[PDB]
RNA sequence: GAAUUGGCUGUAAAGAUGCGGCCUACCCGUAGCAGGACGAAAAGACCCCGUGGAGCUUUACUAUAGUCUGGCAUUGGGAU
RNA sequence: GCGACUGUUUACCAAAAUCACAGCACUCUGCCAACACGAACAGUGGACGUAUAGGGUGUGACGCCUGCCCGGUGCCGGAAGGUCAAGUGGAGCGGUGCAAGCUGCGAAAUGAAGCCCCGGUGAACGGCUAAGGUAGCGAA
RNA sequence: UGAAACAUGAUUGCCCGUACCGCAAACCGACACAGGUGUCCGAGUGUCAAUGCACUAAGGCGCGCGAGAGAACCCUCGUU
RNA sequence: GUAGGGGAGCGUUCAGUCCGCGGAGAAGCCAUACCGGAAGGAGUGGUGGAGCCGACUGAAGUGCGGAUGCCGGCAUGAGUAACGAUAAAAGAAGUGAGAAUCUUCUUCGCCGUAAGGACAAGGGUUCCUGGGGAAGGGUCGUCCGCCCAGGGAAAGUCGG
RNA sequence: GGUCAAGAUAGUAAGGGUCCACGGUGGAUGCCCUGGCGCUGGAGCCGAUGAAGGACGCGAUUACCUGCGAAAAGCCCCGACGAGCUGGAGAUACGCUUUGACUCGGGGAUGUCCGAAUGGGGAAACCCACCUCGUAAGAGGUAUCCGCAAGGAUGGGAACUCAGGGAACUGAAACAUCUCAGUACCUGAAGGAGAAGAAAGAGAAUUCGAUUCCGUUAGUAGCGGCGAGCGAACCCGGAUCAGCCCAAUCAAGCCGAAGUGGCUGGAAAGCUACACCUCAGAAGGUGAGAGUCCUGUAGGCGAACGAGAGGUCGUUGUUCGUGAAACGAUGACUGAAUCCGCGCGGACCACCGCGCAAGGCUAAAUACUCCCAGUGACCGAUAGCGCAUAGUACCGUGAGGGAAAGGUGAAAAGAACCCCGGGAGGGGAGUGAAAGAGAACCUGAAACCGUGGACUUACAAGCAGUCAUGGCACCUUAUGCGUGUUAUGGCGUGCCUAUUGAAGCAUGAGCCGGCGACUUAGACCUGACGUGCGAGCUUAAGUUGAAAAACGGAGGCGGAGCGAAAGCGAGUCCGAAUAGGGCGGCAUUAGUACGUCGGGCUAGACUCGAAACCAGGUGAGCUAAGCAUGACCAGGUUGAAA
């Protein structure tokens, strides 16, 4: 017997073609085209994941340092300070604290220069 | 292409025969065969009737209507009714006539 | 061959931007002082055939 | 190939609109000009390669049409 | 300069100093000619011609001219001899059978054109070891 | 013994070709193509002659996109 | 983790078997934010209008982005180059749904050893009349060598 | 509130972008069959009484096809059928038919002109004759080769058969013997088959008993630049089965059993309730799915009158390549015996054994498929034949080459009438279940072209995405969940190929759809898995039954090795007996058939691509020339010999 390609392309096709949303041009609309993107896309899509992890933790880290020098000290020195008071652990949280609550932060700065110095 | 060869171009009424229409719509309405087509298979009773158009411009007066005139069937009609209903055919001899072979069922006048 | 060629097919929005300028615009339609058909500015109205007096036939 | 298709200096497979850094630049056309897009066109014609091909040559090899030559047929009789 | 001349050529990048040419030469061909086409003792061209003719090859009107080398190669010629095929000729060696027989191979001598060998030949291939350029020309 | 030849009467008169285009928009060129196609006729005036050249009879035709404009440049020309 | 080797599977057509579904709507097509570790699979809705899913087993013309791949459709260049000899053309009148282009009149201009006329070859009805107006006509046609129907071609002496 | 200043920020969209809605284009996909392919079986020659294949005709109307043949879509006779018919034809008019039309089965009768073509010519289908009979019309004859004459032959056949002649590419990783291969091709002869055939044989048993075919022997024996590679036969099993003569039942066709009501539906054949038939539940049709509605099926009947010698030289055939080359075969030369005779047995001799050449026929088993029937883990419109029909259109001077194209509806009920328009085209009305079927008629993907809406974009540097956040919009697997879109930030060098090294300014590609590449074969080899028997395992050709498998033991593999071989044998080989090779015991375990998979070999061997080589044919309508016969060269100048 013979087995023709039949529905089994098309269908292969209208999947990628799906993909392809706000895609520019002939990258949302022809399958060879369309398929192309999504290699490269795949690419981002991998490193992203493990990239925003670095990205998230550099704004945290920014906002630490800004509220840090808001009491007279630094990212480096204030991050000492709590390591230096071992008690203190917060690390995840942290930078929320600078940026919504100016009292509790100040405590923390407090403390971190107990510990140094 | 094929046609009515799904039969034998074989009919089984004649262009005088009463006959009652089983399925479709006019069903069990009776009448007499005036048209038998047995290549076609076809059959004009007074049955089935259609309203047909006249594309009639130079045709004999532009005034061309619409007309009263009846649409053939097939095997859509079971030939042959006496006993008030359709049914089929078993008993052959001759009448006076040697050379002819009647038809009859359950009964048997046709 | 055929010397100077095209590098890459046009876009579908390259080639609608360089028709930015291809609308036609529409006549300035004046409407006749006599006859109450439309007509162009200096020009015989149609219909009538006047320009003050009438100058065409009909 | 698809294009949302700038300049300088770099770097990169060693001649970058598509990488880096700096610079410049509102969106879109029309008439024009040929520097670039290693622009188009013909699966380089040079060059090398393939135990590829064909045309030509000769005292390359092997055969061969032709042709020269001994024998045997067709093919006989007499003299030395 | 080149080619004497009129002429001919690369349909579609070469018109010429290319080819052809009149003229000159070497040469082959005696007529069922040489030579050519062809399955072919067919047939035909050569030619319904006949050496003042026909084939081939070269040079290329006309003028004055065309030298030296015959070793190599080719062509024509001679033959004292050497070399050479089938065949004729069969001396010998060998197989087998008890035997006549039947058999396997086989020398010498004889056996053709060819080739080596000798002479010739240049408007033969050639050269300037077989000789080393006669006129004329020369940075073409 | 009714020849050939002449003369005048009658009778007889087979088959294929004939339209049209035919230096072309009807043929060959894939097209209604600036090429190609054998023969014949081919008037007048002027100019030694002529089938040359200019104009023109008869006859045929304005070439199946058109209209503005009056740039660069490109083609074919005139003058310098 | 490339060449490569090994393992488990998804999907397509056909087949045998079983369970079924379907004109109160099958396949196919279309949309989707649901499921599975992936190939993939389901729900709902929309179209369609007569056939078909699931499970096991069997067999293959069984899975495509590439081959200057093949067939077909459609884009780009782009409303661009061109519209085929630089022998012109003008107005009037007519016709018609419609006219630069068709008819007619008056002019103009080009050929005139031809761009006139008569054969031959070759072509085949292109001829004439009356109609037409899709497509052909490089534009437009009311017109045509295009389309439809009717007609036309005449030999003892001309060619054979 | 107002003026001035300083800041910041919104909205505009010529046009674009993403998404959504609706369309157009196009013809994928699904469904279908009106058409093909393969295998199985049947059947198998036509023609001088004029074929195959054609030209021109024949219609009331006729371009194309069909059928026919001036007696022309038909004429006569016989049979069957029993009411319709007047070809496809979707088309009106005229008619024909129960004194039996039509159609089907079987005969006849007419059969123009061409074609073997056949009176002669010829550029097929046209010219031109003569002779006999005849009232003109019209009829018959006039070709050569066989034979007295009757009567036979010319020519055509897809493939198959034998014969004459006979390549090269290719393999040999070059090439030359060799291979491809006596293949392809040409030519001849013939038939439904042919060929071959009745032992001067095979051959080693003093077996056999014409030929062909199939299995097997067996990749054995052997051939071989002993290379690539080529490759028998006897025995045995099987299909079929003969030896004779001379010379001295199936087509036409008829009969054929049994369902009714309600329901859903446009429509019943489906659903439901009770019912029957079955020697028939195979199949097609009927508005949807059918035992009981039609055609049929199982079963039965059935036709007037219809088919079923030796030699030398040269070479060669088969495993046969000059080998030790026998034997056949024959171009050249020679040339015997006649049964106490001849030929053979692989140089050759003798012995032993097999057989009678120099005359002819001979069925069956075998092969092929133009055609016919049946069937299918064959195709279903880019598939399948090239064709759902066409060897057409188109291309070519010719030989030759060569397409694509399917689908209204159940039924034409094919849309009267109205409206815009010259028309085309549409909108209605009506028909229909649906016109979401309207004749560019099933579905109607995608590329591609549009209209409308949402969010957006005119300081911007860009492999076009990706991640994060904010803004706007929306709520049918879908309200914490997202979905669409959008601003800004970060990050970010198309894909494939080829490659040390690809974004590469290296290759390929306009886009989409479909088509498109690791297969198949063999009683082949070797391995993994698996099953069945197991020290044993297994069938091949065939035969008989076939809604199906059984039989068939010929043969193949284990079962003993070692050697060059004789041969010997758990031993055997070198050798003269002692060292060793290979084998056995091994301490010792097993195979064989079929299957699926891995791999190998042989074939086109994963697909696509040469330049070229060979065979037979087509062309000098272009162009190079030759021959025959015609045609042509205005006008002017110069001024040779005589
Ligand atoms: C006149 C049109 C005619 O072109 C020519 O004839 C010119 C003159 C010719 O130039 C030439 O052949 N030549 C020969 C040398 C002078 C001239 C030349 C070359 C380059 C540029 N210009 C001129 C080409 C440019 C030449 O290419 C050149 O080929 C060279 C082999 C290599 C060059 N490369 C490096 C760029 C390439 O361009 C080729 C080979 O053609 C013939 C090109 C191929 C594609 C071709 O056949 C075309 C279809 C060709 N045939 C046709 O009908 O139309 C064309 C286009
Ligand atoms: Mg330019
Ligand atoms: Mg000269
Ligand atoms: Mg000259
Ligand atoms: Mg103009
Ligand atoms: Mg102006
Ligand atoms: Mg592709
Ligand atoms: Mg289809
Ligand atoms: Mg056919
Ligand atoms: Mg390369």
């Amino acid at each position: 017997p013979r087995a023709k390609t039949g529905i089994v392309r098309r269908r292969r096709h209208k999947k990628v073609l799906k993909r392809a949303k706000g895609f520019w041009g002939s990258r949302s609309k022809q399958y060879r085209n369309a398929f192309q993107t999504l290699l490269n896309a795949a690419t981002y899509e991998y490193r992203d994941r493990r990239n925003k992890k670095r990205d998230f933790r550099r704004l945290w880290i920014q906002r630490i340092n800004a509220g840090a020098r808001l009491h007279g000290m630094n990212y480096s020195t204030f991050i000492n300070g709590l390591k230096r008071a071992n008690i203190d652990l917060n690390r995840k949280v942290l930078a929320d604290i600078a940026a919504r609550e100016p009292e509790a932060f100040k405590a923390l700065v407090d403390a971190s220069r107990n510990a140094r110095q | 292409p094929s046609a009515g060869s799904h039969h034998n171009d074989k009919l089984h009424f004649k262009k005088g025969d009463t006959v009652i229409v089983l399925s479709g719509k006019h069903k069990g309405q009776t009448g007499k065969v005036l048209l038998a087509l047995p290549r076609d298979q076809k059959v004009v009773v007074e049955g089935v009737n259609v309203i047909t158009k006249n594309v009639k411009p130079s045709m004999t007066n532009p005034q061309g209507g619409q007309e009263q005139r009846e649409l053939a069937l097939h095997a859509s009609k079971v030939a042959l009714v006496d006993p008030e209903t359709g049914k089929a055919t078993r008993v052959r001899k001759q009448i006076v006539d040697g050379k002819k072979v009647r038809v009859a069922v359950a009964s048997g006048k046709t | 061959a055929k010397h100077p060629v095209p590098k890459k097919k046009t876009s579908k929005s390259k080639r609608d931007m360089r028709r930015s300028h291809h609308a036609l615009t529409a006549p300035n339609l004046t409407e006749c002082p006599q006859c109450h058909g439309k007509k162009l500015s200096h020009h015989i109205c149609p219909n009538c055939g006047y320009y003050d007096g009438r100058q065409v036939l009909a």
